[PDB]
Order: C-alpha cells, then structure tokens, then sequence
C-alpha cells in the first residue's frame, strides 16, 4: 500500500536552512506528481510545491509564500522527494507533509509529517509543578512551564488515568512554552489513591514524574 | 490565483443529522475539486475526488456534487467519528488552493464552567517563581471570559490562556489560565481571585484564596 515517510525537520535559526526528504514506497514513484504541504497549528493546510515526472518535464510549481526560498526535487534512483528550505522565517514553522497527487489532479495520500520550528529561542527542559487544591469531586492539575521547543507528552498515572482529563495546547510566551493539564476524580478517590503527573520532553531528554500531594 | 470560499466556517449539529458544506471557486474549475477530513491530532484524509467520486475507504454517508464554481459536501446521518474539520481543494490551476475549512461541533445543553484555582506550588516557590492557575472546565457554549484580581485590582499583565477542542465525551469546552508573577510581588499580596464570565449568567463565577 502507498506510504510516505518524511524526515529532516527540527529547530533552526531564522534565516537558516533545512533539508527535508520524503521516502516513498508501495507505489511507482515515477508515475506520480509529488507535492509538499505544510500546516501550522490551528490553520488550514497550505500547498507549497509540486514537481512533475520525467514524462512531463520534471518541472516544478511553487506557492508565492515559499517561491525562491524552497526548492522541490526528486531522486528517482531512491524514490525520494526533497524539499530544500532556505532563508527560513518564523512563520514557516509548521508540520511538513510529503503528499502524492493521484488521478484527477488529486492529492490522495499524505505522509505522517515532520515538524519544523524556526526560532531564535534555545532548547530548554520544562519545570513541571504539581497542582493541589486550595466535597464530591476534586480537581487536580499539572503545570509544565518554560520549555522549548514543542512538543511534550503529559499523562496521568502513566496513561491509566485517562478519564476526566483536560490537557490544554501549549502556548508560547517568549521564548518558552507553557502547557497545563487537569484531572477531575471522585473525592473518595484522592488523596486516598495516588495520582502522579508524567511529563516527557524528548528535545531535552526530560522525563519527569510529579505526584500530587495534599 | 483561484480563491476557494468555504461557507459554514463552523457548523453546530446533532448526531444523526444531515449536514452540508459548500465550496465556491472564484474561477471555473470543472470537476477538479476534492474534499478532505481532518480529525484533531491527525492528518487530512481524502473523502471525495473529482467532485463526486467516493474514495476507496470512505463510507456511503459521504457524498459530493457540483460543477464549475459551486460544490457541496453532504454528510448524511452524522456520526461521532465524523466530528472534525473539513477542507475542499481545487486541483485545476497553480497555485493549488484549499478552502478555509469547516469545523464541526456537536450541539448540547448550555453548561456553566466548573472553576478551580491553584496557588503556586512549593517547588516553584523555591524559587521563584510564582504562577497561579485557574481551570474553567466543562462549559458550553464556546465563548468565555476570564478576569484576574490581585487584592481586588484587575491584573492582565502576565496572563497566559489556553483552550481545549470540544471534549469528545461530553461535548463541552474547557480553558486554562495562568497568571505568572515574580516571587517578590506574589508575596506582597494576599488575595488572588479567578473570575469566569460565561453565557449562562450575568454574574461571574468567582474562585479565590488568601495568602501569598
């Protein structure tokens, strides 16, 4: 079956460069036009570039937003799609997708995506603070502050406690991100039982547990 | 450049409903129009191609139609897994352009937010390192207002707000608000209050604590 796997994303300075690549499999690479599409959090997808195949000139098309800065190319000998990203700007930050164009000029199959962050801010481990109340039901929380870049992963009781949870999207304040999560349980559930907050931040090898104590 | 105008930017409906999403191209694009579904946290999936052709793995409750400049996506008998954002895409001319998208939400009875306030943790207080958090949870409809007061006085400076997508379990919305102070300023004050103003009342819901 058709599969696309992109790679080469990460944190890069403004004005810097990044080389993205897409591994295509399960289909004949040379038979299809290929494209790159990106999506910023809470935005509509944005088509970036298309490259034709050998039978049709191997020529390319670009959106005005990346024209001149991004270059799309293909390696037939390895069925790899490339996107050379130069003179990057903060608003280029998004998830980049390798996407195939099928019959009827249709972008049918998408890749998992590779994340790109363009910022001057530097990588930073999060802090992670437990949030205990000041009956019937009680609301606990977990505050993850001062990290960069995205993302982090937060769970309650290693993922066993998944009900009554509200995990809020990360918000930038400089500089550094802030993320929070709340969990609401029966009053007889806590603190009689142990509820712990698990945070992981790969970009800093952070892996921390914070128990909510009354 | 062809502009794609997608109406119902947001659409509130009930499970089992029949709903329709529209796509108007600023230029004739023949049959070169496709529809996509994107669940939160997931990648867009192809639903309809060539305006009216159902993609291989797509249920029959999804149908599309239209030619030229006007296109419509119809979802008959809306299901829970159908709750998502939908985009149209023209594939006739370059640049390729998407519609603005349509975000589906489920209708439900109005709900007031459950408010909880949290003083800075001792850890952050060592230091320093002072953040006060307030959760406005499980309320409906979407819109909501938060106000911070320190010893009575309105504070907006170091406030950070975040909002969740519609909860899949109870169809409600939630909000997190964090007020960050310096350890020094936090300890010069006593009263910290979180005020939520929701549609369900002209009177704000107030939560607070004393000492800092």
């Amino acid at each position: 079956e058709v599969k696309l796997v992109e790679s080469g994303g990460g944190l890069v300075q403004p004005g810097g460069s990044l080389s993205l690549s897409c591994a295509a499999s399960g289909f004949t690479f040379s038979d299809y036009y290929m494209t790159w599409v990106r999506q910023a959090p809470g935005k509509a997808p944005e088509w970036l570039a298309l490259i034709r195949n050998k039978r049709n000139g191997d020529t390319a098309e670009y959106s005005a937003s990346v024209k001149g800065r991004f270059t799309i190319s293909r390696d037939y000998s390895r069925s790899i799609l490339h996107l050379q990203m130069n003179a990057l700007r903060t608003e280029d930050s998004a998830t980049y997708y390798c996407v195939r164009q099928g019959r009827g000029y249709t972008l049918d199959y998408w890749g998992q995506g590779t994340s790109v962050t363009v910022s001057s801010a530097k990588t930073t481990a999060p802090s992670v603070y437990p949030l205990a109340p000041v009956g019937s039901s009680v609301t606990l929380g977990c505050l993850v502050k001062g990290y960069f870049p995205e993302p982090v992963t937060l769970t309650w009781n290693s993922g066993s406690l998944s009900s009554g949870v509200h995990t809020f999207p990360a918000v930038l304040q400089s500089g550094l991100y802030t993320l929070s999560s709340s969990v609401t349980v029966t009053s007889s559930t806590w603190p009689s039982q142990s509820i712990t907050c698990n945070v992981a931040h790969p970009a800093s090898s952070t892996k921390v547990d914070k128990k909510i104590e009354p | 450049d062809i502009q794609m105008n997608q109406s119902p930017s947001s659409l509130s409906a009930s499970l089992g409903d029949t709903i329709s999403i529209t796509c108007r191209a600023s230029q004739n694009i023949n049959i070169w129009l496709s529809w996509y579904q994107q669940k939160p946290g997931n990648v867009p999936k192809l639903l309809i191609y060539k305006a009216s052709n159902l993609h291989t793995g797509v249920p029959s409750r999804f149908s599309g139609s239209g030619s030229g400049t006007d296109f419509t996506l119809i979802i008959s008998s809306l299901q829970p897994e159908d709750i998502a954002t939908y985009y149209c895409l023209q594939g006739q001319s370059y640049p390729r352009t998407f519609g603005g998208g349509t975000k589906l939400e489920i209708k439900r009875g109005d709900a007031a937010p459950t408010v909880s306030i949290f003083p800075p943790s001792s850890e952050q207080l060592t230091s320093g390192g002072a953040s006060v958090v307030c959760f406005l949870n499980n309320f409906y409809p979407k819109d909501i207002n938060v106000k911070w007061k320190i010893d009575g006085s309105e504070r907006q400076n170091g406030v950070l707000n975040s909002w969740t997508d519609q909860d899949s379990k109870d169809s409600t919305y939630s909000m997190s608000s964090t007020l960050t102070l310096t350890k020094d300023e936090y300890e010069r004050h006593n009263s910290y209050t979180c005020e939520a103003t929701h549609k369900t009342s002209t009177s704000p819901i107030v939560k607070s604590f004393n000492r800092g």
